[PDB]
C-alpha cells in the first residue's frame, strides 16, 4: 500500500553527521567518547547483526493506601558477536512497555570490547586481555584468560554476555550474593567495559590526536540547518 | 603568547588600576596560589597581572579556534555580568545566556532551549555552578573569571579577576573581546579600538 | 584484622586451626561421639525393630491431617 | 615500628601513582630498594631517579610515568624453586604477556623471565604489573 | 596490539590523557578536547594550524585541569617561560 | 467569595497584552468589546473575567515593566538603556592612583608614573 518511510528526522549534532553517512562507524564515535542520545545511531552502523536477550521479568511493587501497587522491571541484553554488548533496564506497569523500552535503553548503552590472545598469537583474539574485575551491590565478578577450545565457564547468567560480546574461552569467579540477578549481570557488563580502559605495555606509543567530527564537519552543520 | 606583539602596554596597565582588578578578596585556594603576588598589610590579596594577560591570550586562542562562531555559549547570572555578556555577542557572534540557566539546558533532547556547544565562557565559577556541573556530562570544556577564592573544579583556563562586581567583570569582557577579533583578524592591532570599556559597564542607580 | 604472616609461624596457625574447627558444628558432631552414643540406630542406615503399636500424629499447621504412624 | 623498608617504599610509590602525581619521595632507602627501582626502570615502568645523600639511610626521588599499574612485596620471602615458579607467576600475574616477578637470587636480585633464562631459583620479593 | 603476522586485531585505539597517560574509554563524558590556536608571531593572527589537547575526567574533575593545560601550554611555544 | 483568578483567565489575558496592546485602554466597558472582538472566548462570564483581569495589568503597565509581557514600546526603553547611558562621554578614567605593594608589583612588570603612596595602619582589621 503505503511506502517511502521518511521517520528519525535527528534531533542532534550527532544524528545529522550519522545520518548523513559523513560519519563512518562507531569507532569514531567511540575515540571521542561522545554521549550516544539516540537510538538510531546504532541501528545504522548495527542492526544486521543485533540480537535481544530477555534476562527477567521481575515484579516489583510499593504500597499504596487501599493497595500493592505493581510494576515490573524488564533486564535485557543485546549484543552482536563481534565485540559490542550493552545491557538495559526499565520499570513499567505493563510487561510490553517495559520489554519494548528496555530494548532501546539497551542499544543505547553499547560498548565496545577488547578481546586479546592466551598463550601465542594465531590470529582472531579470543579470550579477555587480562585478569578483570567488576562490582555491583555486593556482587563482584572476576573473569580470567582461558585457553583456546576451553569455552566460557560460568554461571547460566553471564554465559549470556560474554557470549554475546564474541569472548569464546573465558574463566570465572562471583562472590557475595549472586542470586540477585541485577547486581549479578551489571556486575558482569561492568567486568566486560573495563577491557578496554586497561593500560598496557602494547598501548603506551604516544597518541595522534586526530580532528572530531564536530569539527571536521563545522561547513556541512553550518550550512544545511540548525 | 611570548613575543612582543601580544605584550602588555602601559595604557591597558592603567585600565587595569582604573577598574581594580588587580584587588582580590580576603580568602585564597591550594588551587589560586600560583597568580597571587603577594597579601596587602590589611588582609586582601593582590593578583599578578602578568598572569592575568597570559591567561587571557589563552582563552582568546581557545575561542579563535572555533569556526563556526556560533556555539562559544556565554553565560553570566548575576546582574554585574548581564550586560557585559550581551555586548560579547554583539562583538562575536557567540550565543547569549543572562538570567537564570533552567537546569538541562545541555543534557535534554526536548526542551526548547536545548543547545549543544562546542565551547563555554562564564563568569563567576561559584554563582555559575549549575552549567559546569553539566558541562561535565557532554565534553565541553570551559573557561571562567575566578578570584582569590573560586573553586576550580570542571574549568579549565582560569583567568584570575576581580570579578566581585566592579567596572572589573565589564573591563575583563571587554578586552576579552578585543584579543578574539584582534587574532582573528577583524581589527587591527595598536589602532585602539573605537569601542569604549563603559558600554560594557553595569548600571548602578542612575540619576 | 590480624593474622601471623612471618616465616615460622607454622605451630601458631595449626595449633589454632585445630582448635577453631570446633565450633564448626556439621565438624564437631563427627568427632565428639556423642552424636554417634545417641544415635538411635547403631550408626547403621537402617534397623530392624518390631511394631508395638499403631498411633495417627497430627500434622504441623497451616495444612492439616492425620498421618499414620507404627511406633516400633 | 619499621620491619620491613621494602614494603613502605612500593607501597608509597603505589598509593601515590593512582592519585596522579609525577614525582614521590621514598625514605629511608637500601642497596635493595636501589636494586629494585633498577629492574622496574629498564623495563620501562618508570622514569630516572635520583639518590640523595644525608649520612645517614637516604632518601629517594623517583620520576613516574603513567604506564605504571601495581607494584607490591610479598612479606615473607619464601623461596621458589624453578618448578614451583609457574605456580606463582599464574597467581601473582595478571596475564602471560606482560607483567615480571622480580625475585634475588645467588646471580643477584632479577626478573623471573631471567631467573629461567640463567637457571636458578631463589627468593620472592615482589612483583610489578 | 598485533599477532604472529603483524597485521593489527582491534577494534580501535584509544587516546590517553596528555596530564596523566591514562586511556580515555568510551564513557567518561568529561574528558575534553582542547583545540588551542596558533599565531604567526610576526602581525599577532591565527593560521591554519593548531594544537589539541586532551584533558581526563578524573584530573578534570579533581581540579586540575588548569595547571595541567597550564604547563602543557608553558612546554611549547603558546607562553616560553618568563610566566 | 474567593476572587482567585484561574491560570486559564491569567494567561489569556496575558497574551491579549502583547498582541493588542494600543486598543486596550484602561476602562472596563471599552475592553469588555475589544476583547471580544479579537479573540474567541466561548462564553460571557469567562469573557467578563478575561477583560477584568485585562484592566489590572494595564494599570500595572503604565508602571513600570511587568515580567509576564514584553510589549514593543517598552523594549526599546531598556534597549536605549544598554545601547549608552547619560552619564559620561569620557571613559571612567586611567588618571587613577594606587597605594603600596602595588609599586612592587608593577616594578617587576616595568610601570613608572601616575601612582600614589600610604602606608595602611598598622594590625589587620579591627
Ligand atoms: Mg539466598
Ligand atoms: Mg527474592
Ligand atoms: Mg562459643
Ligand atoms: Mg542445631
Ligand atoms: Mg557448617
Ligand atoms: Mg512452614
Amino acid at each position: 500500500g503505503k511506502a517511502e518511510d521518511k521517520e528519525w528526522l535527528p534531533v542532534t549534532k550527532l544524528g545529522r553527521l550519522v545520518k548523513d553517512v559523513k560519519i563512518k562507524s562507531l569507532e569514531e564515535i567511540y575515540l571521542f567518547s561522545l554521549p550516544i542520545k539516540e537510538s538510531e545511531i546504532i541501528d545504522f552502523f548495527l542492526g544486521a547483526a543485533l540480537k535481544d536477550e530477555v534476562l527477567k521479568i521481575m515484579p516489583v511493587q510499593k504500597q499504596t493506601r487501599a493497595a500493592q501497587r505493581t510494576r515490573f522491571k524488564a533486564f535485557v541484553a543485546i549484543g552482536d558477536y563481534n565485540g559490542h554488548v550493552g545491557l538495559g533496564v526499565k520499570c513499567s506497569k505493563e510487561v510490553a512497555t517495559a520489554i519494548r523500552g528496555a530494548i532501546i535503553l539497551a542499544k543505547l548503552s553499547i560498548v565496545p570490547v577488547r578481546r586479546g590472545y592466551w598463550g601465542n598469537k594465531i590470529g582472531k583474539p579470543h579470550t579477555v586481555p587480562c585478569k578483570v574485575t567488576g562490582r555491583c551491590g555486593s556482587v563482584l565478578v572476576h573473569l580470567i584468560p582461558a585457553p583456546r577450545g576451553t569455552g566460557i565457564v560460568s554461571a547460566p547468567v553471564p554465559k549470556k554476555l560474554l557470549l554475546m560480546a564474541g569472548i569464546d574461552d573465558c574463566y570465572t569467579s562471583a562472590w557475595s550474593c549472586t542470586a540477585t540477578l541485577g547486581n549479578f549481570a551489571k556486575a558482569t557488563f561492568d567486568a566486560i567495559s573495563k577491557t578496554y580502559s586497561y593500560l598496557t605495555p602494547d598501548l603506551w606509543k604516544e597518541t595522534v590526536f586526530t580532528k572530531s567530527p564536530y569539527q571536521e564537519f563545522t561547513d556541512h552543520l553550518v550550512k544545511t540547518h540548525t | 603568547g611570548a613575543l612582543d606583539v601580544l605584550q602588555m602596554k602601559e595604557e591597558d596597565v592603567l585600565k587595569f588600576l582604573a577598574a581594580g582588578t588587580h584587588l582580590g578578596g580576603t580568602n585564597l585556594d591550594f588551587q589560586m596560589e600560583q597568580y597571587i603576588y603577594k597579601r596587602k598589610s590589611d588582609g586582601i590579596y593582590i593578583i599578578n597581572l602578568k598572569r592575568t594577560w597570559e591567561k587571557l591570550l589563552l582563552a582568546a586562542r581557545a575561542i579563535v579556534a572555533i569556526e563556526n562562531p556560533a556555539d562559544v555559549s556565554v553565560i553570566s547570572s548575576r546582574n554585574t555580568g548581564q550586560r557585559a555578556v550581551l555586548k560579547f555577542a554583539a562583538a562575536t557572534g557567540a550565543t547569549p545566556i543572562a538570567g537564570r540557566f533552567t537546569p538541562g539546558t545541555f543534557t535534554n533532547q526536548i526542551q526548547a532551549a536545548f543547545r549543544e556547544p562546542r565551547l563555554l565562557v562564564v563568569t563567576d565559577p561559584r554563582a555559575d555552578h549549575q552549567p559546569l556541573t553539566e558541562a561535565s556530562y557532554v565534553n565541553l570544556p570551559t573557561i571562567a573569571l575566578c578570584n582569590t577564592d573560586s573553586p576550580l573544579r570542571y574549568v579549565d583556563i582560569a583567568i584570575p579577576c576581580n570579578n566581585k562586581g566592579a567596572h572589573s567583570v565589564g573591563l575583563m569582557w571587554w578586552m576579552l573581546a578585543r584579543e578574539v577579533l584582534r587574532m582573528r583578524g577583524t581589527i587591527s592591532r595598536e589602532h585602539p579600538w573605537e569601542v569604549m570599556p563603559d558600554l560594557y559597564f553595569y548600571r548602578d542607580p542612575e540619576e | 584484622m590480624g593474622k601471623c604472616r612471618g616465616l615460622r609461624t607454622a605451630r601458631k596457625l595449626r595449633s589454632h586451626r585445630r582448635d577453631q574447627k570446633w565450633h564448626d558444628k556439621q565438624y564437631k558432631k563427627a568427632h565428639l561421639g556423642t552424636a554417634l552414643k545417641a544415635n538411635p540406630f547403631g550408626g547403621a542406615s537402617h534397623a530392624k525393630g518390631i511394631v508395638l503399636e499403631k498411633v495417627g500424629v497430627e500434622a504441623k499447621q497451616p495444612n492439616s491431617a492425620i498421618r499414620k504412624c507404627v511406633r516400633v | 615500628v619499621r620491619m620491613n623498608v621494602l614494603a613502605d617504599a612500593l607501597k608509597s610509590i603505589n598509593n601515590a601513582e593512582k592519585r596522579g602525581k609525577r614525582q614521590v619521595l621514598i625514605r629511608p632507602c637500601s642497596k635493595v630498594i636501589v636494586r629494585f627501582l633498577t629492574v622496574m626502570m629498564k623495563h620501562g615502568y618508570i622514569g630516572e631517579f635520583e639518590i640523595i645523600d644525608d649520612h645517614r639511610a637516604g632518601k629517594i626521588v623517583v620520576n613516574l610515568t603513567g604506564r605504571l599499574n601495581k607494584c607490591g612485596v610479598i612479606s615473607p620471602r619464601f623461596d621458589v624453586q624453578l618448578k614451583d615458579l609457574e605456580k606463582w607467576q599464574n597467581n601473582l600475574l595478571p596475564s602471560r604477556q606482560f607483567g615480571f616477578i622480580v625475585l634475588t637470587t645467588s646471580a643477584g636480585i632479577m626478573d623471573h623471565e631471567e631467573a629461567r633464562r640463567k637457571h636458578t631459583g631463589g627468593k620472592i620479593l615482589g612483583f610489578f604489573f | 596490539m598485533q599477532n604472529d603476522a603483524g597485521e593489527f586485531v582491534d577494534l580501535y585505539v584509544p587516546r590517553k590523557c596528555s596530564a596523566s597517560n591514562r586511556i580515555i574509554g568510551a564513557k567518561d563524558h568529561a574528558s575534553i578536547q582542547m583545540n588551542v590556536a596558533e599565531v604567526d608571531k610576526v602581525t599577532g593572527r591565527f593560521n591554519g594550524q593548531f594544537k589539541t589537547y586532551a584533558i581526563c575526567g578524573a584530573i578534570r574533575r579533581m581540579g586540575e585541569s588548569d595547571d595541567s593545560i597550564l604547563r602543557l601550554a608553558k612546554a611549547d611555544g603558546i607562553v616560553s617561560k618568563n610566566f | 467569595m474567593g476572587r482567585v483568578r484561574t491560570k486559564t483567565v491569567k494567561k489569556a489575558a496575558r497574551v491579549i497584552i502583547e498582541k493588542y496592546y494600543t486598543r486596550l485602554g484602561n476602562d472596563f466597558h471599552t475592553n469588555k468589546r475589544v476583547c471580544e472582538e479579537i479573540a474567541i472566548i466561548p462564553s460571557k462570564k469567562l469573557r467578563n473575567k478575561i477583560a477584568g483581569y485585562v484592566t489590572h495589568l494595564m494599570k500595572r503597565i503604565q508602571r513600570g515593566p511587568v515580567r509576564g509581557i514584553s510589549i514593543k514600546l517598552q523594549e526599546e526603553e531598556r534597549e536605549r538603556r544598554d545601547n549608552y547611558v547619560p552619564e559620561v562621554s569620557a571613559l571612567d578614567q586611567e588618571i587613577i592612583e594606587v597605594d603600596p605593594d602595588t609599586k612592587e608589583m608593577l616594578k617587576l612588570l616595568d610601570f613608572g608614573s601616575l601612582s600614589n603612596l600610604q602606608v595602611t595602619q598598622p594590625t589587620v582589621g579591627m
